[PDB]
């Protein structure tokens, strides 16, 4: 009943997220990802979506959206790090849509809703983003039947 | 056992996450305590022994 | 200035940012700079 | 010169900050004016408050009245500067109204992408136009003689974003066969530069494929030497790996 | 096949989200939060008399605002687990108590707080 | 907080019109005010 | 003198200072430490290519500086 | 609420302080002395370079050129995976 | 046994091949069943190509040399006059599941 | 001389620098202050602020009046310039004005380019003119009694540099048959430079080209012995494969 397909569904899930005008300023939706390596940015689209088809796990990027700035306090400490790395002249904040924990799927399709198109939104967004997310889910341990 | 029980590998991993950051900086298999989070969150098989 | 500041060592009218110079009075306004978790326990009262 | 548009107001960053209305140069004023301009520029046209662009020009410790610096400052700008470029939003200054090319920053950037893009798709003349045009962008150290924490973080990235850039073109370099050029400039780098270990492989990976050995084991025991002078470490392991496979002389390079 | 999936099921923290009236952990799998540890279960763990690990369930593991932080520097260096202190609800509970015009008061044995 | 040293302070005596007398700790480079709003009145 | 032996084992072939020819003909073959050129006999280095008999001399002076000698000898 | 504050980032925050002294004890006793009298640490404030000129005495440019020298040595890649990860 | 495919203009196993009344998980269970034998350890690509309307079947792919297909009749999916199927089918060595 | 513009001001670098109006040379002064002018003119008109200048010339202990000693040597050098070359820009100073060919580096650098799309053409003749040319402007020793470590660093790279154009030269002069210079040529370089093997390989593929055999395997064996002794690898693939092909008489070489 595992190998031979027999008690395993379809299960599809869908989580969004939007990009917003806050009273700092206009949420992107955007690849540009700051304090992350290329290698976990390297399925996302060039406005920042993960493609159809892509497989993904659990902790990665799906969509890539960051807030405009925040109350900026560094410490010497950090200050002091900042000046050997260097850092992003926009200090935006990672607040991407990721994939919540232990979640396994196959991006099947991507919803794009814009303020500046026809499309409607609700007040205040500018954007916002749709992914499902499918899994071929076979029977395993703690299943009811 | 009488005195036994069975956890998953994510369900334990979960409860036990700052001991296996503590036995993997111990271990020298981290650089640090972020690069244990990282591979406790990773997920991989080394975390798991 | 009843309640204490909402934000870490800061205050209402935006002068005194640091953490350095923390448990003084504000001239401008009067909030005390000290921890936000001050608001958890400090009260105040409504007169009738 | 092709791209000399009427109308178009362009902006230098990459080198000395400087600003260029229809070909003529304008007195930007003083360095924390000019690095104020410089931190609203590179924000790409995005608002940064007053108190965040304090923090950038004076860090830690500004004067307790000197908030109407700022503001002279951005009056001074607007001074120099059309009316409207300045935009003053939620009590910060936003530079827009920018079109594409006029920060030289941002055709870095796109002349990065492309380059990246030719890479992938294996175009080496057109890459290597597209880098010979970004090489001809900066003049000197960027952020010359501006104060402030956000200038130094600014100076120190860009000038290791254009020591990736220069690692990038001289290892297509030595992938199209430019020996003579890239042995040179890359001796004079690595003068400048003494513990810069990319640069160094690519002298080694270079005289390898240029015919001269003795000088390049040369700079490479004069690299251990400082290495563990200078960190007491040891170097890392591509570095060595590259040397052996030198010393076996594999013709794969050759 | 029901839809009592397994995969949905299954949640677990270790430390995640906390509530914001009370300081206490918040509730549910999508929002990484913790299991409850009702009235029964401290009855079944007056029952057998352990002290220690029911005030560290109540006081350790939820509700205190520095000895979470601190337990868990402790397990990260492998120290040993500092004392716990006061609960955050009980604090709450006292301020309620005190705007309803009621001087409830803390004493110490030698005096008040 | 380890090592960090306070902004000297003074405390400043104010007395209201109904006899209420308290100390606000204040900086010493800090400009001291001549009003105050009285903790146990609210009065000048 | 066990620990003595061990550090003498151990010490990469930088530190054994001497010249560039012998270091880099020793380093060809990919002896990188002290107890490898040991382990080694006399007939595996005088079949190294371009190793003169004062590249064996140097060597030989070398590591009797270090108070230690070579298998065989 | 996101007042509270998070275990692993205070925890991270506690490594960092121990990691950045034992970093700087890593290099000579001078050259960590100026980074620390140069960079807040230490001391809240960052000293500049002419106000630190007057207890240790020496030219601008030789400051400027050792504390350059300092920045070029901690940003060598080798004493670097101890502090990339902590950002 | 078929340890992967790709078919084109197909990027994952719950999209539909434009012309087959067979969604592309009913061809992964019409594959799963297809019995093979390759005779190299290492993997073979197999290739399905079918244009037009018909009965695409295990006796319409092309087994390269080392391996053999052994069910002819099985039938994997069907096609109408604007279908087209393009598979590369890879092949591995093991036992078990 | 065809292109002596009269007002035109010239610079020398690749040897002791110089410079030059409508002819006549101007008077330098110090080997100091002539140090910092070739440092300002060897950036191509990119902008150079005092302290790198400072870490430039004297190294890494300047004495405690560098930055009012930089600031003479400015001022005499406008004196001795004009006025609307040498500009305080950013607290730096720069070179500029600067006409297309006036700098000898900046021709040198152009007519190489030419020359390098001339081979790529197929017009050895003219490549070979233009950058015999350029090669012409080099006044003997690059920067002639130019203190400081940069100047050094400069000198090494300016002179691999010409080492570098004279072995193009060469190997295209060994392709267009005239070896009679290139041997008398190869061997006073080799003569002066015995650490360059590319030089020496070039030397070897002269020596069987114009037709004696058994003194290149001499040189052959001298460079092998050369080797064996300083440094001590095999010979290079390349230089074994030409050996080889010179051994079995290849006719496509010949
Ligand atoms: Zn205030």
């Amino acid at each position: 009943l595992v190998q031979d397909d027999v008690l395993s569904s379809i299960h599809i899930e869908e989580h969004e997220v939007d990009a917003r005008d806050t009273k700092l300023g206009p949420e992107e939706i955007t690849r540009d990802i700051p304090n992350v390596s290329e290698e976990v940015l390297a399925d996302l689209d060039e406005r920042g979506i993960i493609r159809i088809g892509a497989e993904v796990v659990a902790g990665d990027i799906l969509v890539g959206k960051v807030t405009p700035k925040g109350e900026t306090e560094l410490t010497p400490e950090e200050r002091l790090l900042r000046a050997i790395f260097g850092e992003k002249a926009r200090e935006v904040r990672d607040t991407s849509l990721k994939v919540p924990h232990g979640e396994i799927g196959k991006v099947i399709g991507v919803r794009v809703f814009d303020r500046e198109e026809g499309d409607e939104l609700p007040p205040g967004v500018n954007q916002l983003v749709r992914v499902y997310v499918a899994q071929k889910r076979k029977i395993t341990d703690g299943d009811k039947l | 056992k009488l005195h036994q029980c069975g956890l998953p590998k994510a369900m334990a991993l979960e409860l036990f996450k700052p001991f296996v950051m503590k036995r993997l900086v111990d271990l020298n298999h981290a650089q640090n305590i972020k690069s244990a989070k990282r591979m406790v969150e990773r997920g991989r098989t080394v975390v798991y022994d | 200035k009843i309640f204490g500041p909402t934000r870490d060592w800061e205050c209402y009218c935006g002068k005194y940012k640091r953490v350095r110079f923390k448990g003084i009075i504000c001239e401008r306004c009067g909030v005390e700079v000290t921890r936000a978790k001050v608001r958890r326990e400090r009260m105040g009262h409504i007169e009738l | 010169a092709e791209e000399e548009e009427s109308g178009a107001l362009r902006f230098g960053v990459l080198g000395p900050v400087r600003a260029w209305r229809d070909g003529e140069t304008l007195a930007t004023g003083s360095p924390q004016q000019r690095a104020l301009l410089a931190a609203l520029l590179l924000r790409e046209g995005r608002t940064a408050t007053a108190g965040e662009l304090i923090d950038a020009l004076w860090g830690e410790e500004p004067p307790s009245q000197a908030l109407a610096a700022v503001r002279t400052y951005a009056s001074r700008l607007r001074k120099v500067l059309d009316p409207g470029v300045l935009v003053s939003e939620s009590g910060g200054y936003a530079v827009r109204g920018l079109a594409e090319g006029a920060l030289d920053l941002a055709r870095a950037q796109d002349l990065a992408s492309a380059a990246e893009k030719a890479r992938s798709a294996g175009d080496l003349c057109h890459a290597r136009d597209l880098l010979r045009r970004a090489l001809d962008l900066w003049d000197g150290e960027v952020l010359a003689g501006v104060p402030g924490p956000y200038a130094q973080t600014q100076r120190v990235r860009l000038g290791e974003w254009r020591l990736q850039l220069l690692e990038t073109r001289l290892d297509m370099d030595l992938d199209q066969g430019c020996h003579a050029e890239a042995v040179s400039e890359l001796t004079a780098l690595t003068a400048a530069h003494p513990l810069r270990e990319r640069l160094r492989e690519l002298l080694m990976l270079a005289l390898y494929r240029s015919g001269r050995q003795a000088e390049a084991l040369a700079v490479y025991a004069d690299t251990r030497r400082l290495l563990a002078d200078e960190l007491g470490v040891d170097p890392r392991p591509g570095l060595q790996e590259l040397q052996q496979r030198i010393l076996q002389a594999d013709p794969a390079l050759a | 096949k029901l839809h009592h999936l397994v995969d949905d099921k299954l949640h677990a923290r270790s430390t995640g989200p906390y509530s914001m009236i009370t300081q206490q952990p918040l509730g549910g799998k999508a929002q990484f939060g913790g299991q409850r540890f009702g009235e029964m279960e401290v009855w079944a763990l007056e029952a057998y008399g352990a002290a220690y690990a029911l005030q560290e369930l109540l006081t350790i593991k939820s509700d205190d605002v520095t000895g979470r932080v601190k337990v868990y520097e402790a397990i990260v260096k492998g120290e040993n687990i500092p004392e716990p202190g006061i609960p955050e609800s009980f604090k709450v509970l006292i301020k309620e108590m005190q705007s309803l015009c009621l001087n409830v008061e803390v004493l110490s044995s030698d005096g008040m707080s | 907080d380890r090592g960090i040293d306070l902004a000297p302070r003074q405390a400043v005596e104010y007395a209201c019109e109904k006899g209420h007398r308290f100390e606000m700790p204040f900086s010493v480079e800090a400009e001291i005010p001549p009003e105050w709003e009285c903790k146990v009145c609210g009065a000048q | 003198t066990d620990a003595a032996l061990a550090a003498d084992l151990a010490l990469p072939i930088e530190e054994l200072e001497l010249t560039v020819r012998s270091y880099n003909c020793l380093k060809r073959e990919g002896i990188h430490s002290v107890g490898e050129l040991v382990a080694r006999s006399e007939a595996d280095l005088l079949d190294i290519r371009n190793f003169g008999a004062k590249s064996i001399d140097e060597v030989k002076a070398k590591l009797a500086g270090m108070g230690l000698a070579l298998k065989d000898s | 609420d996101s007042e509270a504050v998070v275990p692993a980032d205070a925890v991270s925050f506690t490594l960092l302080q121990e990691q950045l002294h034992s970093v700087l004890d890593t290099l000579s006793e001078r050259e960590a002395g100026v980074v620390s009298m140069r960079f807040g640490l230490t001391d809240g404030q960052p000293k500049t370079l002419d106000e630190i000129g007057k207890v240790y005495g020496v030219t601008r440019e030789r400051i400027r050129q050792i504390e350059s020298k300092t920045m070029s040595k901690l940003r060598h890649p080798s004493r670097s995976q101890v502090l990339r990860d902590y950002l | 046994a078929v340890t992967s495919i790709r078919i084109d203009g197909v990027l994952h196993e719950f999209t539909t091949v434009p012309g087959v009344k067979e969604d592309v998980t009913d061809l992964i269970l019409n594959i799963k069943q297809l019995v093979v034998s390759s005779e190299h350890d290492e993997p073979v690509v197999m290739y399905l190509r079918k244009q037009g309307p018909g009965l695409v079947t295990a006796a319409d792919i092309a087994p390269p040399a080392g391996v053999e297909v052994h069910n002819p009749d099985l039938v994997l999916a069907t096609l109408n006059g604007k279908g087209k199927l393009e598979m590369e089918l890879t092949v591995e060595r093991g036992r078990g599941y």
